[PDB]
């Protein structure tokens, strides 16, 4: 899950930069599941890729 | 571009929505204002001037000789807040050519001063994202399944009847209930039963006629429909509004299995 | 790589089920403890059981904890919880596997007291109702009845007191649907588990004697078309030949097994006469092809004789006939497939083949000849081919066996065996080709067994001793290898096995416990740190048990007499080991012989309860991973192996006159003995029953007694007489004394007939 | 839980330690495996008159004298 | 009862009693108008008994904002019982059936005056109502684009009055009951029938068959509009998940509810409501999947028709739902002689077993009112 802040006013004319990070992320444990699957092509070929 | 994944649709959304939050928190707009004309632009977290020819240092600071043109200035200021959704329901914002302010001739702001959106509000309790793709949808009529469970297919109903509960498919052992249609009645065992070998029981029943509609002739007046339906025997009046006749009775009764009417054409009559 | 751990569980949990999840850790040294659990998914919120587990060289480091899923603390509702959470902690590692669980979890053997059944009938029917342990499930049960037109005719639900579900009588509707009726039985609310029974409803009369028609075989090839021999017999159901029969022989063509009629024959329509119990019947098939029909060749003949059979009692009213529904003509008269057979080769041991030469008519060949030609590869695809050896099939099996001697440095065998019966051709000889393939150990390191095979199952209470060897770079690593021994899906039993400074290794010394009698599996395992990597090396064997029940529930009639007297007072006695409940029945042989192809109630019982086996095959795998898949088994390991990649795939490799009463249930205090008459019917009645106890089921040995007099008479009143109508009713008298007599019936009946 | 021999547990046998340091229970019961004696339907007396018989066991049953009683003299 | 779907709106029911500013545009009336339509939704009662998840709409609160919305609707009404937005604007036919649509809802908890409503009819009747087509409409100066909708304008838009028209008069003829009324209904669906033969643009034909729901349901032309629009249905999944209406290229992606999806939604609605008229739920449930979606997120255009349809669906739907719930002690008895059995039909015990009827008399059939639906066949076998 992401927890994110915003820039109040950016850092300009070498004044000192935001310095830390602007997303962080923590390991949950989810409560939905993924509903997403591969949507297999019909017909072009599928690369490994 | 982002086209051809799966759940491509539902990423292309998402993805439009985040440029757009995206936008509203890294536009260079909310900068302080370059000297000597710099185009701001915003890298996250600082913002860089891009200089004018003609200026030069590390954000512009010092002109060239040539440069003159003092304070000839102006760019556009970042975007209101939308403002509430007014008489038709529409937010708008607008952004006010103030960061810098024109000046001494210099241009002012670019483009359009203010953007109108008509509001909207998800309505529905949605547990989550679909996955939808570009096409998945694009069949109307599929190819027919092919049916594996080996129940009972749906059976042609007899003439003048239908189904209660039209179903792809039928379980052993269900029975379907025929009706007759608006003007008809059903006489015998209305139902048909679903077979362990997908035949149907097809029951001693057929719709008997009941009643006859107002009959089905192209007009407009020259006619007086006492119902919508008919017994037969019953009276249906043609009459012309000026007494002539275009084909046919000018009144008429459902004989029994039908009118025998006129198939031409209505009583349509001269005048 | 050396602190590893495995634990290994079950494929599936049994919803409810009580299962045994075992813990092996390797490389540690300071005692330390784990917990396992069983968590709700996907969101670890909810634990269906824990359980706190020791782990020490005390225990060289293993340990079982035993975690139920109570049935009603998952959430139930309209969506099943399909998968759930494994979870390991520790000091040292914590990781979670999602399990599948189902909720079959038990067996419902429904009993009707008859195989089939007229209109104005009851079916007296009760169910048996066991736990996945045998024990008695004591859960309330519904049965649904089925008409021959699928449609549901009633539902009724009892509570089990006992794990016997005594039933209320079920009348046979005022109109039944004629054919096979259906019978559902399930565990209310929250199992899965659904029992099945069938029975005929049909206008039947019993029959008064058995006519049996015999074929030499169920096919006709080349040897045959020419001519085909049938014999056929008949016997009174008190199993006495019939002595005098007038037999009318009506063959047919035939073209399908499952249903057809193709045209009757009208040449050699064969009249003879029944003697002794016994005619014998020949059949040219070739000359009543060629001269009735436009078939006239065998090769037009990929097809199957019909064949019915009238015989007439030659002094008496009684007329009875039979048929065969087919006997198949085709060029290659037999099948072939392998049995117990595993594929995966041992190299350097010897790998056994055994191979069964079937019929068209899925039923056993007996003798025949056979050769395997066999072609191995050991090494960088160096190849050589094997000297092809012969065999022949077992005369009761049709099993052929072979062994293989392969090199210790065989990595695949493909191998074809072929049908070895001279008279017929490669074409017409049934012959396969198969693959088996090595281990393919990762680090060069196997695990093998000496289990020699050994087609006589094992017997219960014996010390089984199982040599084990793992081979390896590594071997003075290893230092012990792990067992685990499955019954149906659980690990039933798990232990370690140390290396002798010998350098030998403890073979499994155990005793084959009752909880093994149904045919069990056995997985044995390691893991070896290697250099620095570690791998998982295991392997699995089948072993069957022999069948004995836990019961061993023995009844018999005390007053043993060849025949009773009808009425006779008797006295049968029941005695057990144990306490034990009993459900009794008796159904007269007659009503067997009246379904036209009959089939017993509670035949294969034990091969039923044996579906709870998760594995297959014989054992072995392509490799860790595949070898516990293949047992039924899955595993959370470190160790650089996974079972995720092998589907769930469903694995099917081979391996007053009444017409029935005493429908009874009684206690037996370890013994009791239950005096009662006898029906006035004169036959041989089946008299069979079931003990139910802990231990589990047990269908004792099926008691026959036949109930015979020197005199009788029998009347062949048919089943129903058309009202206002003047018929012609026909009987015998039988004379078994050694004289002739005057005789006579005086017949007495209401005013309601005239004669 | 599970009931004493010859009694049968009714509701759900479990029970679970909550965070209170309390058992839930499971609303259970337990009853006897022996059949109790069926209700008189009429006062027809059980000479065996015992309060309860297993399953299958045997009861023995008359009305009072000169009423034919209605019905087998045994329910099992 | 087969399937059941969870639709339902969201906590957003509180924001649609809170809706955007009531005032000009006739705003209170896409506020209010969507608060009667969330009242009649809470109103099928799960929304106050089982709504503690979410904050519950207070009842007084509800029926307050009801109440103000009733002062509202009637402070438009034209004086000749017509309707304007614009106090000195022209009679709208269309606004009027959508008013009469509204008050008809109302009713089911607050009666608007019956008078006014049959004077309303009258009016809109008699001024309007030509012999071939009906309910032309007069000449205001523009539909409100938010408040109405676009139907084809290109083609013979009286098709699209005339469904709506019908569809208010269906909606108040149960409180004002006129013969002229239902003569005048009776023209109308016999043009929009005969007129909807041609396919024209599937959202007309959507909304006819929707009117032709409210009338006739068993016309073989009507049954045969049906079976065209089940031809048009786009589906997703060969056993269709999903089940909905595309026009005009309609499949062009769209980020934000617009005109397009509005016609959409609205069409999609329509073929929803004439198949809950139908009572086909194996063939309503893959629609109501869809419905959920909220694909076209916001949906619509966010118009006050589409969302107004939508709920109706919905609602419609949940209804159904919960009638065909089984629950009939259905007792079967002889006529003259006593009875002979009383079935318990329930969702557990639904099949009770085969009786045969012995007794030689009259068999009378009964139940309790119950819910859902059964069926019971006797057969009677004899000899000849
Ligand atoms: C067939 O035999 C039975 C057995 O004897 C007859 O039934 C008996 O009838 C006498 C009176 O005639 C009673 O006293 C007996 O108690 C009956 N026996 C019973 C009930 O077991 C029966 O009447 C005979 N039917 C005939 C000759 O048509």
């Amino acid at each position: 899950q992401s927890k994110v802040r915003s820039v109040l006013r950016p850092s300009q004319f070498g004044g000192q930069p935001c310095t830390a990070p602007l997303v962080a992320f923590q390991p949950c444990i989810p409560s939905k599941l993924c509903k997403i699957e591969e949507a297999d092509c019909k017909n072009k070929f599928r690369c490994d890729s | 571009l982002v086209r051809n994944i799966p759940c491509a649709v539902t990423k292309r959304n998402n993805l439009r929505k985040a440029l757009q939050e995206y936008a509203a928190k890294f536009d260079p707009c909310q900068c302080a204002p370059c000297p000597n004309n710099g185009r701001p632009t915003l890298s996250g977290t600082e913002c860089l001037c891009v200089c004018q020819s003609g200026t030069y240092g590390e954000n512009c600071e010092k002109q060239s000789p040539d440069y003159k043109s003092n304070a000839v200035d102006g760019q556009w200021g970042c975007w209101s807040s939308w403002s509430t959704c007014d008489a038709t329901y529409k937010r708008s914002r607008t952004r006010e050519c103030n960061n810098p302010a024109p000046q001494r001739g210099g241009k002012r702001c670019e483009g359009e001063k203010r953007q109108e959106e008509d509001c909207t509000f998800s309505i529905m309790e949605n547990n989550g994202q679909p996955c939808i793709n570009d096409d998945e949808e694009m069949k109307e009529v599929d190819l027919p399944e092919i049916e594996a469970d080996s129940g009972c297919p749906q059976p042609v109903p007899p003439e003048n009847g239908f189904i209660r509960n039209e179903k792809q498919l039928y379980l052993v052992g269900e029975d379907v209930e025929i009706s007759c249609l608006t003007g008809f009645e059903t006489v015998g065992y209305q139902y048909f039963r679903c077979l362990p070998d997908g035949t149907w029981r097809q029951g001693d029943v057929e719709c008997q006629r009941t009643e006859c509609i107002k009959p089905v002739v192209q007009e407009v007046l020259t006619i007086t429909p006492f119902q919508r339906l008919y017994r037969i025997g019953e009276s249906i009046e043609l009459t012309c509004p000026k007494g002539f006749v275009v084909a046919g009775p000018s009144r008429y009764t459902c004989q029994g299995n039908s009118w025998t009417p006129p198939i031409s054409n209505s009583l349509t009559c001269e005048k | 790589q050396e602190q590893t751990y495995v634990i290994s569980a079950p494929k599936i949990f049994r919803v409810g089920a009580s299962e045994n999840i075992v813990i092996q850790v390797y490389g540690y040294t300071e005692a330390f403890d784990a917990t396992i659990s069983i968590k709700s998914y996907p969101d670890k919120k909810f634990s269906y059981s824990s359980g706190h587990v020791h782990l020490s060289s005390e225990n060289k480091f293993q340990n079982s904890a035993i975690l139920t899923i109570q049935p009603k603390q998952l959430p139930g509702g309209q969506n099943p919880v399909s998968y759930v959470y494994l979870e390991v902690v520790s000091k040292h590692f914590s990781k979670s596997k999602r399990m599948p669980i189902t909720y079959d979890n038990g067996f419902l053997f429904i009993h009707t007291d008859k195989p089939v059944y007229t209109p104005d009938q009851s079916v007296k029917v009760r169910v048996y109702s066991l736990n996945d342990d045998l024990k008695p499930a004591k859960r309330e049960t519904v049965l649904t009845f089925i008409d021959p037109e699928g449609s549901e005719v009633d539902m009724v639900e009892e509570i089990d007191h006992i794990g016997i579900i005594s039933f209320p009588d079920f009348k046979i509707p005022s109109n039944p649907r004629y054919g096979m009726w259906t019978i559902k039985a399930k565990y209310k609310e929250d199992f899965s588990t659904t029992g099945t029974a069938y029975f005929e409803v049909k206008e039947y009369v019993l029959p008064h004697f058995s006519v049996s028609i015999e074929p030499e075989y169920n096919f006709i090839g080349y040897k045959n078309f020419k001519n085909f021999e049938i014999t056929i017999k008949a016997r009174y159901f008190y199993n006495k030949v019939v002595t005098e029969a007038d037999v009318y022989i009506t063959f047919g063509i035939r073209e399908d097994l499952k249903d057809d009629q193709k045209e009757m024959m009208q040449t050699a329509m064969q009249n003879t006469m029944l003697i002794n119990g016994i005619a014998q019947v020949t059949f040219d098939s070739e000359t009543a092809v060629k001269e009735l029909s436009y078939y006239s060749l065998e090769d037009l003949n990929n097809k199957y004789l019909y064949i019915a059979v009238t015989v007439i009692e030659s002094t008496g009213g009684f007329s009875e006939e039979a048929e065969i529904p087919g006997i198949k003509y085709v060029l290659s008269p037999y099948k072939l497939n392998l049995v117990a057979t595993p594929l995966f080769l041992k190299p350097g041991i010897p790998y056994p083949i055994k191979v069964q030469v079937k019929d068209s008519l899925d039923q056993l060949v007996g003798g025949v000849p056979v050769t395997l030609n066999a072609q191995t590869i050991d090494v960088n695809q160096e190849t050589s081919d094997l000297d092809p050896s012969k065999s022949v099939t077992r005369v009761d099996d049709g099993v052929a066996s072979f062994v293989l001697n392969l090199p210790s440095g065989v990595t695949v065998l493909e191998f074809n065996v072929k049908t070895d019966a001279p008279d017929l051709p490669e074409e017409n000889q049934a012959r396969e080709g198969y693959r088996a393939i090595a281990y393919s150990s990762l680090s060069q390191s196997y695990l093998y067994i000496d289990w020699t095979d050994n087609h006589k199952a094992l017997l219960v209470g014996e010390h089984l001793n199982i040599i084990v060897t793992p081979k390896s770079p590594y071997i003075d690593k290893i230092t012990h290898y792990n067992y685990l021994i499955l019954s149906k899906g659980k690990i039933i039993h798990f232990g370690t096995r140390e290396k002798f400074s010998d350098a030998s290794y403890q073979s499994i010394n155990i005793p084959v416990t009752q909880n093994m009698v149904p045919s069990s599996r056995l997985l044995v395992y390691y893991i070896v740190t290697g250099e620095q990597t570690a791998e998982l090396v295991s392997d699995s064997v089948w072993l069957n048990i022999e069948e004995k029940c836990g019961n061993q529930l023995q009844v018999h009639l005390s007053p043993d007499a060849d025949a009773y007297s009808p009425g006779q007072t008797v006295s049968l006695n029941m005695a057990t080991g144990m306490d034990s409940w009993v459900a009794l029945a008796a159904v007269d042989s007659a009503v067997y012989g009246v379904q036209r192809g009959a089939k017993k109630p509670l035949e294969r019982v034990f091969q039923f309860l044996e579906k709870s086996d998760l594995g297959c095959g014989a054992g072995g795998g392509l490799n860790n991973a595949n070898v516990f898949h293949l047992a039924g088994l899955t595993f959370l390991t470190n160790a650089n192996a996974d079972d995720s990649q092998e589907n769930d795939e469903p694995c099917k490799e081979i391996l007053y006159f009444p017409e029935s009463w005493l429908w009874e249930v009684h206690l037996v205090p370890r013994r009791k003995q239950l005096q009662f008459a006898l029906p006035d019917s004169l036959t041989t009645w089946e008299i069979q029953g079931v003990g139910i106890s802990n231990t589990g089921i047990c269908v004792a040995d099926t008691v026959k007694a036949k109930v015979f007099k020197d005199v009788f008479l029998e009347m062949n009143i048919p089943y129903s007489v058309v009202r206002g109508e003047q018929i012609q009713l026909k009987g015998t008298v039988y004379n078994y004394r050694t004289s002739g007599m005057q005789f006579c019936v005086k017949m007495s009946a209401v005013e309601g007939i005239c004669t | 839980y599970t009931c004493n021999e010859g009694y049968s547990l009714i509701g759900n046998p479990v029970a679970r330690c909550g965070e209170d340091l309390r058992w839930l229970v499971g609303e259970m019961h337990c009853q006897k495996i022996a059949c109790v004696l069926p209700v008189l339907m009429d006062g027809i007396q059980s000479h065996p008159q015992k309060p309860f018989y297993t399953v299958g066991e045997k009861v023995t049953v008359s009305c009072s004298g000169g009423m034919s009683l209605e019905g087998p003299s045994a329910f099992l | 009862v087969g399937e059941i779907l969870s639709a339902v709106l969201s906590q957003e029911g509180i924001n649609i009693l809170t809706h955007l500013p009531k005032g000009s545009a006739e705003a209170e009336l896409m506020s209010v108008v969507p608060v009667f339509y969330v009242f009649h939704y809470l109103e099928t009662g799960n929304h106050w008994n089982i709504f503690h998840s979410d904050p519950l709409i207070e009842k007084q609160k509800l029926k307050k904002k009801l109440k103000e919305g009733m002062l509202s609707i009637m402070s438009y009404r034209n004086a000749d019982y017509s309707y304007s937005v614009w106090k000195g604007g022209s009679a709208s036919t269309w606004l009027t059936a959508f008013a009469l649509r509204v008050l008809g809802q109302v009713n089911k908890y607050v009666e608007q005056n019956q008078n006014s409503i049959c004077n309303s009819l009258l009016w809109l009747v008699e001024n309007y109502q030509l012999d071939n087509g009906s309910f032309k409409e007069n000449s205001q100066y523009q539909p409100i684009k938010l408040q109405g909708t676009l139907p084809v304008e290109a083609r013979e838009n009286s098709l699209y009055l005339t469904a709506f028209t019908v569809i208010g008069i269906r909606k108040a003829f149960d409180i004002c009951p006129l013969v002229k009324i239902d003569t005048a209904l009776i023209k109308a669906d016999n043009f929009l029938l005969e007129n909807t033969l041609p396919a024209q643009s599937t959202f007309t034909l959507a909304i006819s068959a929707y009117a032709l729901s409210l009338g006739d349901k068993t016309h073989p032309q009507f049954r045969s509009i049906v079976s065209a629009l089940k031809r048009e249905a786009l589906v997703k999944g060969n056993p269709p998940i999903y089940r909905f209406w595309k026009d005009n290229l309609q499949h062009k992606d769209s980020s934000v509810p617009n005109t397009g999806t509005a016609r959409m939604v609205e069409t999609t609605a329509y073929a929803l409501l004439t198949s809950l008229n139908l009572k086909d739920i194996n063939y309503v449930n893959p629609v109501i999947k869809w419905l959920s979606e909220e694909q076209r997120y916001g949906g619509g255009f966010y118009s006050t028709q589409d969302t107004i349809n939508a709920i109706e669906g919905l609602t419609e739907y949940s209804l159904l739902v919960k009638q065909l719930r089984l629950s009939m002690d259905i007792d079967v008895s002889y006529k003259h002689k006593g009875a002979l059995h009383n079935y318990k039909m329930t969702d557990k015990n639904f099949l009770g077993r085969p009786v045969e009827v012995l007794l030689n008399d009259d068999l009378i059939v009964s139940t309790g009112f119950g819910s859902g639906l059964a069926t019971v066949h006797v057969t009677t076998v004899v000899h000849k």
